[PDB]
C-alpha cells in the first residue's frame, strides 16, 4: 500500500536522487487540500448509514432484484448487499483521506469483478446504484469534497469493469 | 465463553474470504489470532507469560 | 505517511478513522510546512554535513580506514561513504514523509544481516550516523533538531 | 429436511447412518401425509390469517402502524405486511420440511441487518409471529398446533 | 438415549433443542414401553438365545474353536461366549436407550485394538452377532425383529 | 453427559446384569415423565429470553449492583451477567430433559466458582438471581414441570456456592 | 449439501410462492420411497465391507494394477484404493438415503478430476470398479434399491470426468 | 488514552513506543488545555444540556413515553432519563481522555445485548444522543464543538 | 493497561459524578509532567543496549554467577539473562512514559516471582541487577526523569522483595 | 536433556574441569556395555505386542479389573490399558538404551501418578502390570540385558508408588 | 550422546528406535575407546594448544588486543582467553560424546547475543577457533584430527 507522500518517495528512491523540488510542492499542495477533506470524511463517517440506507431506497427498494430470484431477493443476500455496499464506502472513504485509490483497487477491486461475475450478481447495476449514492455523498459533502468522491467513484467504476 | 454470542469485534471480512473460498480456515485463524481483538482480550491483560 | 499507518490501523477496525487520529492527521497537515522547510535546509547541507560526520567517523574508527578494517583502502572507504550518504538520503526522505514506518521498510530492515555480508562493523556505521545526527543538529532549526534527533534515534536504534 | 440435518451430523462422523438416525427418517417418512396436510391447510387460510394477525400486531404495536411508524401509510403498511406474508409461506414451507433450517435460511441470516436497514422494529415483528400462532392454534388441531407452535417459536426466536 | 444424542448435538450448535429434535424424543418416549418389552423379550430368552448364536458361529468358522484356535479349549469357549454375552447385553441395553450412543462407549470404540492384543479374530466375532441376529428374529415378534435387527446390525458394522 | 436412562444403563453396566425389574421401573418413570419434559423443554425456548429479564429485575435490577460500581454497572459487564445467566438456563433446560445432573457438572459447574471468585463477582448475588429464574421458571412451565426445572437449577445455584 | 424435499423447498423458494399441489405430489413420492430407501441403507451398511471386497476383486485382483509398476504394486497405495473406493460407497449411500444426488456431486464430484490427474490414478479404471460395485450392491440390495444405487453410480460415473 | 492504545500497538510490535508515536503523545499535551476547558463547559451544563436534549428526543419518539413504551410512566422516565445522563458523563470524560476506547469500555461494548433484555428501543436513544450532539453544538464554542461532535457521533455510531 | 488520565477517569466513575475542577489540575499535571517524560524516553530508547550493558558489567560481569555452575553461566541462560533485563527495561519505559505503574503491575509482575522460582533463577540477584540499571538509567534520562524511570524500577523491585 | 554419558558430561560442565579419569572410567563403562543393550532393545521392539499380551495375561486378565466395574469392563478403557503398557514399555526400553533413568522421569513419570489417581486407574495394578512385564522382558531379553531393563522398569514401577 | 539425540528424535516419533539407530549406537560405542583417547590427548595439550593459538589469534586480530578493541588490555584480553578456554573444554566433551549436542548445550545457543551484548567480535573469534583448529590437528594423530576436525569445524560454522 501506499501514501501520497509515500508515492512521491518511492519515485525519488526509484530515481536515487533525495525528492525533487516539484515533488515538494505536490506533497505541500495535498497537504493543504487534505485539510478540508478530511473535515468532509469525518461527516461522511458520521452520515454512512443514512447514505447507504439513501442509496438503497433508490435503487434496491421495491425492485425486482427485490422480488423472488433477484440475487438479493433473500435474507442473508440482502445483508450481504448492504454490507458490500458499506465495504465499498468504507474503502473509498480511506482512499479520498489518503489521495490515492491504490489501496482500495488492490483489495477491494483485487478480483472483486471476477468474483462478483462468478457468484452472479449484476456488477453494472452495482455500479449504477452506486453511482447514484457516490451523487448524493457529493452533494452532501460538497464541491471540493465531491471531486474526492469522484475519484473514488471512478475506482469503484473500474472496479464495475 | 457460551458460544452463542459472537460479540461486536468479529472480522466481518475475514468471514466473506472465508465463505468466498479464499481464505482457508487456517489462514482465518492466523488473522484472528494477530488482529487487535485478539490481542485485547488475551495478549496485552495477560502476562507474555 | 503517518496518516496511511492510522488509516491502515482504521481498516484493520473495519471502522471509519478515529476522531482523535483524525485530529492528528489535520496537525500533520499543519506541520507539513514545517517539514518542507527543516528538509530543504537539510538537503542543502546535506554534502557538508556528510563531509564533517566522515572526518568524525574516520576519527572514531581510524582502524577501519586502516589497512586490516573494512574501509582500509580508497575503494572501500568511497563504497563505505556511499553506503553513509545513501542512508542520509534515506533518512531525510523518511523526515519528509514523517513517517519512521516508510524508512524502516524501505531499509534498516536486515541492516545488520546487510552490514555482516558487507564486513562493515555494525557499531561503527552508528558512531557515524550519530556524528551525522550532530551535524543534522546544528545545521538545522532547535525546532527542526528535535524531529531530526528522532529521526536520528530510530536510526541508531536500527544501527544497533 | 430432517433427513438433512442427519446425514450432515453422520457425514461429519464419517459413519453409515446410525440405527436410531435411520429411525429418526423412517419416522419423517410415517408422518409426512400429517405434516403435508397440515401445511396444506396453512396455504389454504393463509389470506385469512394473515389480515386477521395484522390486525392484532397493528393494536400491539399502534406507533409502527400509525404515521411516523415504520408502517406509515397504506404503502407502507402494504409493505409491511407483504414482508409479513413471505415470512408465513416460509413458516409453511418449514413446518411441511419439519426442520427448522430451510427457514432459517431464508429468513434467519442477518435478519438484524434486514430489520435495521428496514429501519421497523424487530419486537413488533415478533408479536405479528405470535399473533399468527394464536391464529394457527384455532385453524389446527391440538396435535397439530403444537407442532405448529414449536416451528413458530423458532420464527419468534429469529425475529429476536 | 436418542436425547443423549440430541443433547449432544444441541450442546456443539449451542442452541435449544430444535423441534424436530424434541419431536423424535417424544417418538422415543412413546415407544419406551414397545422398546422395553422387546429388551424383556431377550433378556428372558438370553441363554437359548446365545447358546444357539455360539453352536451356528463354531459351525460357520470351525477354527475359531479347533486346535490352535483363540477359543481352543472349553474354558477360552466359555470365555468367548461370555464376550458374546456382553454384546448381547450392550445390544438389550441399546435397544432400551433407542440410540447406539449405549453400545458405542462400550465394546465399539477400540474393540478392534483390544480383540488384535488378545488375538482373537475380529471377523469371527462379526459373524456371531450376526448369528445372534438370526437368533433374536426367530425369537421376537416381525416388527420387534426388525428394530432389534437394526440395532443387531449397527454393532456387526461396528466389529468391521 | 448422561440421562435418565442412561444412567440407569451405565448402573446396570457396572452391576454386570442384563434389565432387572427394578431398571424396568426406573426407566419406565422416565419414559412417563417425557411428555411432560418435553412440553416444558418447548414452553422454556419460547419464553427464555423473557424469563432472563424476568429474573434480573425480580432480583438484581433497580439496586446497587446496578448502579456504579456494583459489578454490573457498566454496557459490557451487563451483558456479561446476563450471558451467563442465559448460558445457565440452557444448560439447566437440557438436563432437565435429561433427568441427569451429569450435563450441568461437565459442562454448567466445571470451575464456574473459582473463575467468579477470581473476577470478583458475588457469588451470592448469583445464586440469588438463580432462584429469581428457577421461580419465573417454575411458573411459567407449570406445576409438575417447575419441580423438576426447581431440581436442576437447584443443582447449578448448589454448586457455585 | 441438498435433500430432494430441500430441492423441492429451493424451487419454491426460487418462484417465491406457496408449495403447488402437483410438487406437494413429488414430496408424497419421496416419502413413499422412504421406507424402502432406508432399510436398503442399513443393508448397504451392515454388508459394506463384503460389498467393498468383492468390487475390488472384480475390478483388479490379479491384474498388472497389482503387478509390479501397476500404480497399486504399493501397499500404501493398495490401502488407499480401498480408502477412495470405500468413501465413494460410503457418500453415495449417503445421497441415495436423501433421494438427491446434489450433496454427493457438491461433496465429493468437486476438484475429484483434478486431484486425480495429480494422482496418475486411472479414472476410468476406477469408474469401472465403480460400476462392478454398483452390480454387486444391486445384488445385495435388492432390484428396487439397485435402480436408485444405480442412478447414484452413474452420476458418480459423470463425476469422474 | 491515546497514550494507551500507542503502547499496546508498541506491546504487540515488541518495540519501544515510536518517535511519532511519543510526538502525538506531545500533541495531545498541548490540545488537553482546550479540551479541558471545553470540558467545563460541559460540566456547567451537566443538567441543562441533558433536559434540553431530553426534551427533544421526547419529541421525536412519543410512543415510548406513551404507555406500554420502554419509559412508561414516571419512574422509566426517570430511569431513561438517568441512562442519557450516564452516557452524557461517559461522553464528557471520554472527550477529556481523548480515546473514545475509555467510553467503549464503559458503555456502548455489549449496550446493543443490554437493550435486547431491558426493552430500550435503540433508534431512539440513537437520536436522542444526536439531539444532545446538537444541543451541546449551540452550547459549546464551534472550534471546541467539532471535537465534542465527533465523540458523541463514535457512541451513536456504536448504538446504530 | 491504565493511563494517570484514565485513572482517574476511573475514580470519576466509581465516584459515578463528573471530574471535578481538581480532579481536572490533576490531570494538568500528569499532562506537564508528560513533556518531559516523553523527551527523556526517547533518550532512554536509544540508549537502552548501553544501559542494559553497564548494568550487566556492574552485577552480572566478573561474577560467580556468570562462573560455571552458578545459575548464569550457560549460552542459554546468559542469553536468557540478557533478554530478561531486556523485557523489564522496555516494560519500564512504556510505564514511565505512560506515567501510570498499573501497566508494570498488570504484565510484568503477575507471578514473575513465581516464573523466577520455578527457573530457580536468584530475584535477588535480579534485583541488585535492576536497582544498577535504574542508577544507569537514571543518569541517562536525568535527574527529573530519573525519578519517575527510577519509582517505577523501584516499585519493580519492591514487588520483586 | 540426560543420558548417562551426557550426564557425565554435564557434572563435567558444572564444575568447568576437563575430563576426569573417574569420568572416563564411567564413560568408558557405558561404551563397554552399550553392544548388551543395543541388542536386547531390538528383541524388546520386535518382541513388544506379545510382550504386553503376556504381561496383561499374567497379571491384568481373568480377574475383576476386566470384570463389570474393574476400570477395565469396557472396551474403550482396555484399549487403553494395553495402550498404556505399550508406552510404559516403549519409553522404558528408550531410557535402558539411553541408560540413564532420568529420560523416564523426564517424560513418562511427570505427572503420572496424578493423573492417574485423578482418572481412578488402581496405581498398585499398574505397578503389578509393570512387574509382569518386567518378568516377561527379563524372559525375552535374557538375564544379563534383562538385570539392566529390571532396573529402569522398577524405576517407573517406584514412580508409579 | 549421539544415541541420546537418536532417542529423541525416536520418541519424538513415537517409535522404538530403529534399526539403523541402533546400528549407529553400536558403531559410536565400537569407537568410543578412541573417542575418548583422542579427547584425553586433546584435554592433556589443551593448555599449549590455548597458548598457541592465542598467539596466531592475536597476529590475525591485532586490533582487538590493541586498544580500542573488545581486548583492549591485558585483563580484557585475559578474558577473552578464559571464554576461549571454555569452549575448548566444551569442544573436548563434544569430541568425546560424538554428538555436537552437549557443545551446542553448553554453548551457540544465544552465543550471537551474548556477542553482541558484550561488543566482542564474532569473526575474530571464529578466526580463533580456526587457529585452535590447525594447531590441534598438527598436535593430535591423523586418525584423531580427522574427527576433531569435524567437532571443530562445527565449532566454527557455530561461530559464523
Ligand atoms: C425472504 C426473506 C426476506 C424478507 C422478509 C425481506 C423483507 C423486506 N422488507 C423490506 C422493507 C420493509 N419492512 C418493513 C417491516 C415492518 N414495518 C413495520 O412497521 C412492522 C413492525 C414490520 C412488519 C410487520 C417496512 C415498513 C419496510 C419498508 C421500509 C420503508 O420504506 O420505510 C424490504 C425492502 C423493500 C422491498 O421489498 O423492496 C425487504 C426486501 N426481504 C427478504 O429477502
Ligand atoms: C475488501 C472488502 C470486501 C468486498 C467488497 C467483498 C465482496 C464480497 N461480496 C460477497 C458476497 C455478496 N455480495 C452481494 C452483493 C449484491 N447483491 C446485489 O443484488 C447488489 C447488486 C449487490 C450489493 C450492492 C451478495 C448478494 C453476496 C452474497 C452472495 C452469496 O454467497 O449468496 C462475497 C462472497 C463471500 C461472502 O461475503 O459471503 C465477497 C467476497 N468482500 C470483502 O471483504
Ligand atoms: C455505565 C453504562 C451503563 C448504562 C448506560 C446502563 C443503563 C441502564 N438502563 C436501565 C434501565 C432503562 N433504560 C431505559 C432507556 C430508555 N428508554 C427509553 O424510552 C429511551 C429511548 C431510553 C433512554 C433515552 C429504560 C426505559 C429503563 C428501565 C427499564 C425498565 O425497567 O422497565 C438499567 C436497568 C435498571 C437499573 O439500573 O437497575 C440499566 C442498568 N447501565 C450501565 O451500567
Ligand atoms: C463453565 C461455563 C462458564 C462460566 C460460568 C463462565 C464464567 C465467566 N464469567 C466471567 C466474567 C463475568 N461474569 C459476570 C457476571 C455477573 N455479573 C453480575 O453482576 C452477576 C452477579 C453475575 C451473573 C449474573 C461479569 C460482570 C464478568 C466480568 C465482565 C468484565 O468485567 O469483563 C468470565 C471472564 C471472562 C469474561 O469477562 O467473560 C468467565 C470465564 N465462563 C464459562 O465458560
Ligand atoms: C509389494 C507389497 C505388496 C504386497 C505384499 C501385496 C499383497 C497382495 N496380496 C494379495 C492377495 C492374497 N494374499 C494372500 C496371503 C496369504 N494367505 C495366506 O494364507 C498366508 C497367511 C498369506 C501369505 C503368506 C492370499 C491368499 C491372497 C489371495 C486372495 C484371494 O485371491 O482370494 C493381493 C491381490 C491379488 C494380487 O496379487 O493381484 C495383493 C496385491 N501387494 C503389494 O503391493
Ligand atoms: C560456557 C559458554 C560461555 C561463554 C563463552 C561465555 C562468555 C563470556 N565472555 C565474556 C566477556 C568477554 N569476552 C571477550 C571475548 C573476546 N574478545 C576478543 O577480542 C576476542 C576476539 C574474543 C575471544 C577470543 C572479552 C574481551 C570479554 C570481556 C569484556 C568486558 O568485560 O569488557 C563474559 C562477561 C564477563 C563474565 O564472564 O562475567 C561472558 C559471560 N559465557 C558463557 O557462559
Ligand atoms: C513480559 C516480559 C517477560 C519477562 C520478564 C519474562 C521472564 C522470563 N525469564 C525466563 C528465563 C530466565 N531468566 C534468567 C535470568 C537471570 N539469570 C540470572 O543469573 C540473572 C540473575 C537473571 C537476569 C537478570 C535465566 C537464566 C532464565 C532461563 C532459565 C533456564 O532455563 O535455565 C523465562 C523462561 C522462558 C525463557 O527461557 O525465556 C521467562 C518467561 N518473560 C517475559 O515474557
Ligand atoms: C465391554 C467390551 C469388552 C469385551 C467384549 C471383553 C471381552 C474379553 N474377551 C477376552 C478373552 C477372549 N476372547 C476370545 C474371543 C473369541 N475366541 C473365539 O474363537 C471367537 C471367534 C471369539 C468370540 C466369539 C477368546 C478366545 C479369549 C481368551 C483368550 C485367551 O485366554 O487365550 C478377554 C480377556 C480375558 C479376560 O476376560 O480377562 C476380555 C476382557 N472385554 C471387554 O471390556
Amino acid at each position: 500500500m501506499q501514501d501520497a507522500i509515500t508515492a512521491v518517495i518511492n519515485a525519488s528512491d526509484v530515481q536515487g536522487k533525495y525528492l525533487d523540488t516539484a515533488a515538494m510542492e505536490k506533497l505541500k499542495a495535498y497537504f493543504a487540500t487534505g485539510e478540508l477533506r478530511v473535515r468532509a470524511a469525518s461527516v461522511i463517517s458520521a452520515n454512512a448509514a443514512n447514505i447507504v440506507k439513501e442509496a438503497v431506497a433508490k435503487s434496491l427498494l421495491y425492485s425486482d432484484i427485490t422480488r423472488p430470484g433477484g440475487n438479493m431477493y433473500t435474507t442473508r443476500r440482502y445483508a450481504a448487499c448492504i454490507r458490500d455496499l458499506d465495504y465499498y464506502l468504507r474503502y473509498a472513504t480511506y482512499a479520498m483521506l489518503a489521495g490515492d485509490p491504490s489501496i482500495l483497487d488492490e483489495r477491494v477491486l483485487n478480483g472483486l469483478k471476477e468474483t462478483y461475475n462468478s457468484l452472479g450478481v449484476p456488477i453494472a447495476a452495482t455500479v449504477q446504484a452506486i453511482q447514484a449514492m457516490k451523487e448524493v455523498t457529493a452533494s452532501l459533502v460538497g464541491a471540493d469534497a465531491g471531486k474526492e468522491m469522484g475519484i473514488y467513484f471512478d475506482y469503484i467504476c473500474s472496479g464495475l469493469s | 465463553f457460551s458460544g452463542q454470542v459472537p460479540s461486536q469485534f468479529r472480522r466481518p471480512d475475514l468471514e466473506s474470504r472465508l465463505r468466498n473460498g479464499e481464505i482457508t480456515v487456517r489462514e482465518f485463524v492466523r488473522t484472528l489470532a494477530s488482529s487487535e481483538i485478539y490481542r485485547n482480550r488475551f495478549y496485552t491483560p495477560y502476562p507474555n507469560t | 505517511s503517518v496518516v496511511t499507518k492510522s488509516i491502515v490501523n482504521a481498516d484493520a477496525e473495519a471502522r471509519y478513522l478515529s476522531p482523535g487520529e483524525l485530529d492528528r492527521i489535520k496537525n500533520f497537515v499543519s506541520t507539513g510546512e514545517r517539514r518542507l522547510r527543516i528538509a530543504q535546509t537539510l538537503t542543502e547541507n546535506r554534502e557538508r554535513i556528510v563531509k564533517q560526520a566522515g572526518d568524525q567517523l574516520f576519527q572514531k574508527r581510524p582502524d577501519v580506514v586502516s589497512p586490516g578494517g573494512n574501509a582500509y583502502g580508497e575503494e572501500m572507504t568511497a563504497t563505505c561513504l556511499r553506503d553513509l550518504d545513501y542512508y542520509l538520503r534515506l533518512v531525510t526522505y523518511g523526515i519528509v514523509a514523517g513517517d519512521v514506518t516508510p524508512i524502516e521498510e524501505i531499509g534498516l530492515v536486515g541492516v545488520r544481516e546487510m552490514y555482516n555480508s558487507l564486513g562493515t562493523p555494525i557499531p561503527a556505521v552508528a558512531e557515524g550516523i550519530r556524528a551525522m545526527k550532530n551535524v543534522a543538529c546544528s545545521l538545522l532549526s532547535a525546532e527542526d533538531a528535535a524531529e531530526a534527533g528522532s529521526y536520528f534515534d530510530f536510526v541508531i536504534g536500527a544501527m544497533q
